[PDB]
């Protein structure tokens, strides 16, 4: 209304600014939104825990079940697990939003990494933005260690398990202060009265803030200096190609945000996790085949799995294998945010760059990506031998064998064949450069000879061949109908036809229209 | 150029392949049925021909709609094409659901797969014909989402044919298995 | 210093401290499992554990009660604990079942 | 009886004498002596389909009431624990489940679920041979098992678990599985690796397709 709008605008007299942002242009391109439905993720997550605090209880005095579960009657057990048991089954559709949780915390993760993925593919971490690289860092290890403390709130026998074999094993197992930092933990032995409380406190509190207040510094970091762009027609060093705010971009946020929700409620309400009613309360003495935590940490999983059984003894000290393990992760932990600074102090390179590379431009960057995905891979698919030896009658002595000799020999031949696979693109790209694109068409030649009639993609000499273009980074068609050659169909629906001027009148003002784009691009 | 199409003869070798396949089928089911004497369908067991005969007019009905859908094919109307083609799409979805029907109907009253041998193998040859069919329900799908998204072309109309008359071997397989079933006994 | 210091002395516990009696004095959580005698000539019976709230949660084992491929759990009973009737010997009862090191197989 | 055991196990020399030798003296070569097991161990054995092989379950290969003369035969030539039967000349198949399930629970948790698993399906070993899963288990067969101490499953007496504990054993067994799962499709009843993976194949799939349709490629 403008009686409002006068009034806001009489009092806090914002334009400036706010015509300043209103007018931003964004990037549009689909690997452009792999970040979106990660906070999105969050935003479900934070929801979704707001919720759950209201019926929960974290404590380790032993009671009585003789709730509802006929089949759990009578059973010493700890309160925590009780008051999940009560929000599972007690509640009117407590296990949904519980369930809807687990899985948006497991869509956070995935999001995350396909997210530092892409970065990592498209080359963004340069000098401009490597402060942006450190704190993303940052922020996938401290998820990462927030989602391992949060199964294990109710504590079942596969959470306790896990907990107990990490923590207790790899705090225990520091060389020289070891048992101070369990002590100091756990507050004496491994089973302590303050345990969870303490875990509890740290998922809601300490943790969620701190995280928020980090992706709201890296929001507003990728806010200020402004998005890359791929390489194109009107796209310079100097300016970037988009849409506008308000008609657009908000609004394709916000149907991106329904989506994901609802691919979230669908996908919990179909597919059960973790029912900690089939299991039991946690007891020192019961064990089984239950093991393989999470899927975003099992890599500590499978490499504590893997590691060959070396230790050292010397005047009445021990230091066992896992200690290994730490110092692997340790050294994982340490390369991540200090790549950039490899990278620029090897490569000798010192420039501002505005604009993207394609992922076959590059070779040795690729290599070294796919180099980390297959070891990060063959480690997680190793921790999983168990399952593997079940489903596929494969012996776990062979399978265990066979992940640890993959682990050294397959790295190498992966890493040589996407180099080669690299190489072998930029050939294809300088091939489909230097001839017509192909159209699949041969012609007879009355002669005698065949040939493959190639459509030149601009100026052509005087034999008819054309002469060769220059590549820019961008990419190009490979098919005859990606380019305009023959389409856009009858006016009808689905059953019936329409006019035929308004179908000539849609064609030619369609062409038009795109003619007229294309043409404005190029120009500018 | 091109006076013969080789989608044509492609499309024929492949049904002669599935004809043989048909032919395998028919092999497993008759032998072993003269091994029983009398009464050789088990008691727990009695086919409804109430049911049986209206599948398969929906089926000849939906042939018939097919070869008028070719008949506006040749010529060039893609609209009637499409009409064709939905409403054989919709009677073949009844015919499933129909067999669907029948299958839950016959299991809920003794014979099972593991029961007995007729059952075992009125069952397999049943399930490879209703497989076949939902196959060619996608084959529809898939060439009518392709009329539409491009101009039309004497391919579009080849590939409708060679569809056509694979539907039209369909029927006639599924009619002959009727007749060695329901009625030979 | 002394705001960081003052802070983080809250959590801080040596694991080396005597807490635990024993029959040789008092030694530390870290060296005892339960299993160690405390006034040296304690008669402990391998109770196995029952898994009954009316019934006695562990009762004694007699030799003969085995198989030739038997795999069963047990438990330390030290009979002054005594039955799960009262509270401190239920609670007692709980405190033995809730121990780490505690289980051991006999085979 | 005795003289149709004999037809049925030596006589039918298709399965005895080809593996442990006519008086059930055992060849040391390929099985073992078969002298102080009960009838409850042959009809588990063979009810279950474990029949001699060149072992995962099979179709039995004896089934009309001749496992009875089976078990009479081996049981005549040597005592051991005998099946369970109704007091009607039958198998008992419901008066065996019992009433009690949170003791038949803990003890499932304390020496059932280390091998099978949690909720009562396959199970991972070392070396070649696995846990079976028990949904295909009938409780007849499950209490007999119990008893008779197949390959790689330790041996239960009857006298270190009572009566009662097998019957609150075997009713739970029957609730945990047979129950309806009040949370959906069922996931295998693993952790949360197949959990992870549906995650990668279905919810990255499907959100990288919204992402595409909404956004456009430049
Ligand atoms: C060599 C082929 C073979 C034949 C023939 C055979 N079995 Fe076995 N079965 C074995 C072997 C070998 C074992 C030893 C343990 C194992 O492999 O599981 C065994 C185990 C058993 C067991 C359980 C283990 C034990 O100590 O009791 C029983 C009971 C048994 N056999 C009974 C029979 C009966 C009854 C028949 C006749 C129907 C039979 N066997 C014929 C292969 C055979
Ligand atoms: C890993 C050691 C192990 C333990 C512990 C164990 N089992 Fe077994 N059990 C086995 C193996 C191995 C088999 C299958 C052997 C075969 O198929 O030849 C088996 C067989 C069975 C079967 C038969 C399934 C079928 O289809 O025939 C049942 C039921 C069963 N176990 C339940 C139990 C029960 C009840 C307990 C607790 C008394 C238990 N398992 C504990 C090893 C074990
Ligand atoms: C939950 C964690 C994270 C979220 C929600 C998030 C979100 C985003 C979003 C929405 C963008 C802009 C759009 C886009 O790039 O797709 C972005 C850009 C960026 N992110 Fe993150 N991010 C996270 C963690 C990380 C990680 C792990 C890294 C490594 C990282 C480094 C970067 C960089 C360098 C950019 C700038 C890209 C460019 O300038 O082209 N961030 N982030
Ligand atoms: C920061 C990202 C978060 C991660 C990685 C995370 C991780 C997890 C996981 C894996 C579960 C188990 C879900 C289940 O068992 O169904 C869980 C449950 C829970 N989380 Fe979170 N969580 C996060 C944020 C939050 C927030 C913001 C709150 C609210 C303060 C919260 C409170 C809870 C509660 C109360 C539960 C119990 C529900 C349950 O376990 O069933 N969490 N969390």
């Amino acid at each position: 209304l403008a009686r409002q709008a006068e009034d806001i605008d009489t009092r806090y007299h914002p334009s400036a600014a706010l015509r300043r942002q209103l007018n931003k242009v964004f990037p549009t391109h689909w690997s452009f939104l792999l970040g979106e439905i990660a906070l999105y993720s969050f935003v479900v997550l934070l929801i979704t825990g707001v919720y759950l605090t209201l019926f929960f209880d974290p404590s380790m005095v032993d009671v009585t079940y003789n709730g509802v579960y006929q089949p759990l009657r009578g059973v010493e057990m700890s309160r925590a697990y009780q008051s999940a048991l009560d929000i599972s089954f007690e509640v009117r559709g407590g296990l949904f939003v519980r369930q809807i949780h687990h899985w948006a915390a497991l869509m956070f993760a995935a999001a995350i990494m396909v997210h530092l993925a892409r970065i990592f593919f498209t080359g963004a971490f340069r000098r401009p933005r490597e402060t942006n690289w450190v704190i993303g860092s940052l922020l996938l290890i401290l998820a990462m260690f927030e989602g391992y403390f949060g199964y294990s709130l109710p504590d079942d026998l596969l959470s306790g398990l896990g907990l107990r074999a990490a923590l207790s094993s790899i705090t225990l197992g520091m060389p020289v202060i070891g048992t101070w930092l369990h002590w100091a933990l756990f507050g004496g032995d491994f089973p302590g009265t303050i345990l969870i409380p303490r875990l509890y406190a740290l998922h809601i509190l300490l943790l969620p803030g701190i995280i928020l207040a980090l992706i709201g510094l890296h929001l507003a970091l990728v806010w200020f200096q402004k998005h890359t762009q791929f390489p194109g027609p009107g796209r310079t060093e100097h300016n970037v190609v988009g849409v506008r705010v308000m008609p657009v971009f908000a609004f394709k946020s916000g149907a991106f945000f329904a989506a994901i929700v609802g691919v979230l409620g669908l996908m919990g309400g179909l597919l059960q996790i973790n029912p900690i009613w089939n299991l039991g309360p946690y007891k020192p003495s019961q064990v089984s085949a239950g093991s393989q935590p999470d899927f975003y940490m099992m890599w500590t999983e499978g490499l504590a799995r893997i590691w060959p059984p070396w230790e050292f003894y010397f005047w009445h000290h021990t230091i066992p294998a896992p200690v290994w393990v730490a110092v692997i992760m340790g050294l994982v932990f340490v390369l991540l945010p200090a790549y950039p600074f490899l990278e620029k102090r090897f490569t000798g390179d010192y420039a501002h760059h505005n604009l993207l590379q394609r992922p076959r431009d590059v070779p040795v960057r690729t290599a070294i990506g796919a180099m980390a995905i297959a070891f990060y891979m063959v480690l997680t698919l190793a921790a999983m031998n168990d399952i593997i030896a079940l489903k596929f009658h494969i012996s776990l002595n062979a399978t265990t064998w066979i992940g640890r000799i993959g682990m050294v020999i397959l790295p190498p031949f992966v890493y040589f064949i996407t180099y080669r696979w690299c190489i072998g693109l930029q050939r294809s790209d300088r091939s489909v450069l230097e001839h017509g694109v192909e159209t699949g068409i041969i012609k007879r030649l009355p002669h005698g000879a065949y040939i493959e009639l190639h459509q030149p993609l601009g100026p052509v000499d005087e034999h008819g061949h054309p002469i060769p273009l220059q590549y820019q980074g961008a990419p190009l068609p490979k098919r005859m109908n990606k380019l305009g050659s023959a389409g856009s169909p009858g006016s009808g629906s689905f059953l019936f036809a329409d006019s035929a001027a308004e179908d000539a009148a849609l064609r030619e003002a369609g062409h038009a229209a795109e003619q007229r784009a294309l043409a404005a691009l190029r120009e500018h | 150029l091109n006076r013969p199409n080789m989608v044509s003869v492609g499309t024929i070798v492949w049904l002669s392949s599935e004809l043989m396949f048909f032919a395998g089928l028919f092999a497993f089911y008759f032998s072993a049925r003269a091994q029983a004497g009398g009464n050789w369908p088990p008691p727990p067991t009695e086919l409804n021909l109430y049911q049986a005969v209206p599948v398969t007019l929906v089926l000849i009905a939906s042939s018939f709609t097919c070869q008028m859908g070719v008949f506006a094919a040749e010529r060039g109307d893609i609209f009637g094409l499409r009409r064709w083609y939905v409403i054989t799409f919709l009677m073949g979805l009844f015919f499933v659901l129909g067999q669907a029907y029948e299958y839950r109907n016959l299991m809920s009253h003794g014979t099972s797969i593991p029961s007995s041998a007729y059952g075992s193998v009125f069952y397999l040859a049943t399930g490879f014909h209703g497989l076949h069919v939902t196959g060619g329900l996608i084959a529809f799908i898939f060439l009518l989402v392709r009329t539409g998204m491009s101009k039309f072309t004497p391919a579009q109309a080849t590939a409708s044919i060679v569809v056509s008359y694979y539907w039209h071997f369909v029927d006639i397989v599924w009619i002959a298995l009727f007749t060695v079933i329901y009625f030979i006994r | 210093l002394g705001t960081l210091v003052a802070f983080a002395g809250g959590l801080i516990k040596n694991p080396w401290k005597p807490v635990v009696p024993t029959a040789e004095g008092k030694k530390a959580v870290l060296w005892t499992s339960g299993w160690t005698p405390r006034y040296q000539g304690e008669t402990i019976y391998l109770a196995r554990a029952t898994g009954t709230e009316d019934g006695p949660p562990f009762i004694k084992m007699r030799p003969e009660d085995m198989d030739a491929g038997g795999m069963e759990t047990v438990f330390p009973w030290r009979e002054s604990d005594g039955d799960g009737t009262t509270v401190e010997s239920h609670h007692k009862l709980q405190e033995i079942a809730m121990g780490i090191r505690n289980p051991v197989m006999l085979i | 009886s005795s003289a149709l055991l004999r037809t049925g196990k030596q006589l039918f020399d298709t399965s005895c004498v080809s593996c442990h030798g006519a008086n059930l003296q055992g060849v040391p070569d390929h099985g073992p002596s078969l002298i102080g097991v009960g009838e409850a161990a042959v009809y588990f054995q063979v009810s279950t389909g474990r029949m001699p092989a060149m072992a995962p379950r099979k179709d039995p290969i004896f089934d009309e009431a001749q496992i009875d003369a089976i078990g009479a035969y081996v049981q005549a030539n040597g005592g051991g624990p005998t099946v369970v039967r109704n007091p009607d000349g039958s198998i008992a198949t419901q008066s065996l489940r019992g009433n009690d399930l949170g003791r038949g629970g803990d003890l499932f948790r304390l020496n059932c679920a280390s091998c099978h698993n949690f909720t009562g399906k396959g199970g991972a070993l070392s070396s070649g041979k696995y846990a079976p899963d028990l949904a295909p288990a009938n409780e007849q067969q499950i209490l007999t098992a119990m008893l008779t101490g197949p390959q790689n499953m330790p041996k239960f007496s009857n006298r270190q678990l009572s009566f009662e504990a097998k019957k609150d054993i075997i009713a739970y067994v029957k609730v945990a599985t047979e129950a309806r799962q009040p949370g959906g499709y069922l996931l295998g009843g693993f952790g949360p690796a197949p959990e992870g993976m549906a995650m990668w194949i279905i919810g990255m799939v499907a959100a990288i397709g919204l992402a595409l349709w909404i956004g456009a490629r430049s």
